[PDB]
């Protein structure tokens, strides 16, 4: 029901990316810094973007915001391929980061439940331990048995996948492709340790802690034993793990 | 570290070594030689020490500040050369190498085109030696000025980067004892069909290099390279044109006249420095914007002398329509290439020797 959904969000998502240029001069009226901000990282071509969640709650009375906010993993490759295809038109090797940030609601570690499994959440704690940053598979190029073609395939961020049909049909087979590195793109992938703080702890309970995982360029910003807040997707590992794009050093 | 080892007892009726010595010299070009009868003539260079009287003027003692006397000996019946200083012991141990050298030169120079010409320092008696006392940062590459050169030293090697023997291009350096070595010239290295090189030398610890060269004539028929320019002049010019000059009029003259042709240490630039940018193009997708301090280690690490914004000025100067000089808004000089495509090494070898041709014609100018 939301492939033809996934469609009309994209299409909303870039024409608020699309409608909002800069008129910020004399600090009169307000508008979006978006398309400049992509102007600036054009020279660098980081692409890992800062998006305003409190920015976007104005669209559609907030009814944009609430539909993308429940249902946030299953509108991230549409929300993707619509700011691809605008920095496509806008813009002529090719990673992408959508970070969000700046929610008006704070969450503790002890109110998650499972009613919120898929969508975003603002997180706040204290880091207890951290893990050195290893290479995250992201897509792979597998070669076929006899075919010698490469496929371009797409991980979800679960397990070592394997393809099952050849695209090509010169074979139809479902034996062991060969995974290949050189057209796999890598992102570096880290692991830390979040804890509940220390003035919300509850009467004789305990300061229960999680691992939170963490790609793109949010890593390496994230000092050990400071107060941080964290702004992500509640992901599953087989374990509730979590997945963050924004670091800032809170407290 | 391989060096050939010969007797001397046995070469002395002349008839069993030319073929070997003939061959040995086509991939090793630094010969030593030992056990001679200098024994006791060897360790009496104690007596030149301390005259310090007469000015440079081209003949004599550079005598350069206390630390150097740079006794360029000239000759005694060429015309324009008259030097006589005490050098009782000196004179003693330059018979027995000029004997050693002339021993060298009918043994060496007679597997070449003309066995007659290059030994005529048996007649006219031409010798211009290079007696560097260095009695109580240093000199620059110093090559023998003659076309034999036999001399007793410490260790006398290294090796400057280039396309040469040991061509490693780090500077080796073994250690000898008790022995004498030979090099020879730019000029044999001419006459003979490419089998010689060069080698560079500095303080050793048996600091008075005496380096007896064979110095060919004022007029010695040269071959078509080097009709026109005679042996004499040549090295002459490179004879005052390594050390400092501050005596006469002439050879300041020649410094002036000649210092200016150092675009060699700047054009090779332009022979690696389009390298790295387009290294640089090949694996940054940001549009290439470069900065000076990553882009000064790079070229200071692929070339070990000073590289500064003084040659950067000069290649500006030199050719502007091929790199920009636009600044930015942070405040930082900015180039790019203008090339549409990433490199095409036809293209880079016309933008080379288009380069090689300007700078030709800045020389050809400024003179």
């Amino acid at each position: 029901v939301d492939d033809v959904t996934g469609e009309k969000v994209r299409e909303a998502f870039e024409q608020f990316l699309e409608d909002f240029s800069v008129q910020s001069t004399d600090t009169g009226e307000v508008e979006k810094v978006y398309r400049a901000q992509i102007e600036f990282m054009k020279i660098y071509d980081l692409n890992t973007i800062y998006i305003d969640y409190q920015h976007l709650s104005m669209r559609e009375n907030g009814a944009l915001a609430m539909a993308i906010s429940e249902q946030y993993y299953r509108f991230l490759p549409f929300l993707q391929k619509g700011l691809r295809r605008v920095v496509r038109k806008y813009a002529p090797e090719r990673v992408f980061q959508i970070s969000f940030f700046n929610l008006p609601t704070v969450h503790r570690i002890r109110d998650i439940r499972s009613e919120k499994i898929g969508s975003l959440l603002s997180i706040s704690g204290t880091v207890t331990r951290t893990s050195e940053v290893r290479p995250e598979l992201y897509k792979a190029s597998f070669t076929c048995d006899m075919c010698r073609a490469i496929v371009d395939n797409v991980e979800q961020s679960f397990k070592y996948t394997e393809p099952t049909f050849c695209p090509n049909p010169s074979c139809e087979n479902r034996a062991f492709w060969t995974l290949n590195v050189t057209r796999s793109r890598f992102l570096d992938w880290q692991k830390v340790r979040i804890q509940e703080n220390a003035n919300e702890i509850p009467t004789g309970s305990m300061p229960r802690t999680l691992d939170v995982i963490l790609r793109g360029d949010s890593v390496e910003r994230a000092k050990p034993g400071d107060r941080c807040k964290f702004t992500g997707v509640e992901i599953v590992v087989p374990k509730i793990s979590f997945l963050a794009c924004h670091v800032i050093s809170i407290g | 570290l391989r060096v050939p080892v010969i007797d001397l007892n046995r070469v002395s009726d002349e008839e069993q070594l030319l073929p070997v010595v003939r061959a040995i010299l086509l991939q090793h070009d630094t010969f030593l030689l030992k056990n001679y009868a200098n024994k006791a003539v060897l360790d009496a260079l104690l007596a030149g020490l301390t005259t310090k009287d007469l000015p440079d003027t081209s003949q004599g003692f550079d005598a350069n500040f206390v630390w150097l006397e740079q006794y360029i000996f000239d000759t005694d019946p060429q015309l324009r050369f008259d030097r006589k200083c005490r050098n009782e012991s000196l004179c003693s141990i330059y018979s027995r190498l000029f004997k050693l050298g002339l021993f060298f030169a009918q043994l060496c120079v007679k597997s070449v085109v003309s066995s007659a010409e290059l030994q005529d320092c048996i007649s006219t008696s031409h010798y211009a030696t290079k007696l560097t006392r260095y009695f109580n940062r240093d000199y620059v590459t110093f090559l023998p000025t003659g076309v034999l050169t036999i001399f007793p030293c410490a260790k006398a090697i290294r090796y400057k980067p280039s396309t040469m023997a040991t061509t490693d291009n780090s500077w080796v350096s073994i250690d000898e004892p008790d022995c004498l070595l030979f090099h020879t010239g730019t000029l044999l290295a001419r006459w003979s069909q490419g089998m010689h090189t060069t080698s560079p030398l500095q303080i050793d610890p048996r600091a008075n290099i005496v380096s007896l060269t064979i110095w060919p004539p004022l007029t010695t028929p040269i071959s078509s390279k080097g009709e026109g320019t005679i042996a004499n002049h040549l090295l002459e010019q490179q004879i005052k044109a390594f050390p400092k000059v501050a005596q006469q009029y002439y050879p300041r003259e020649l410094s002036i006249l000649r210092l200016q042709d150092a675009m060699k240490f700047v054009k090779e630039l332009f022979t690696v420095c389009e390298t790295v940018l387009s290294l640089n193009a090949l694996s940054r997708s940001t549009g290439v914007p470069p900065e000076l301090h990553v882009l000064l280690p790079q070229i200071s690490s692929m070339m070990k002398r000073k590289i500064v914004q003084d040659d950067i000025l000069k290649l500006l100067t030199i050719w502007s329509d091929a790199y920009v000089v636009e600044l930015n808004s942070r405040g930082e000089l900015t180039m790019n290439l203008p090339k549409r495509d990433n490199l095409t090494t036809l293209t880079n070898k016309s933008r080379t020797l288009a380069f090689v041709e300007r700078a030709e014609s800045w020389y050809q100018q400024v003179i």
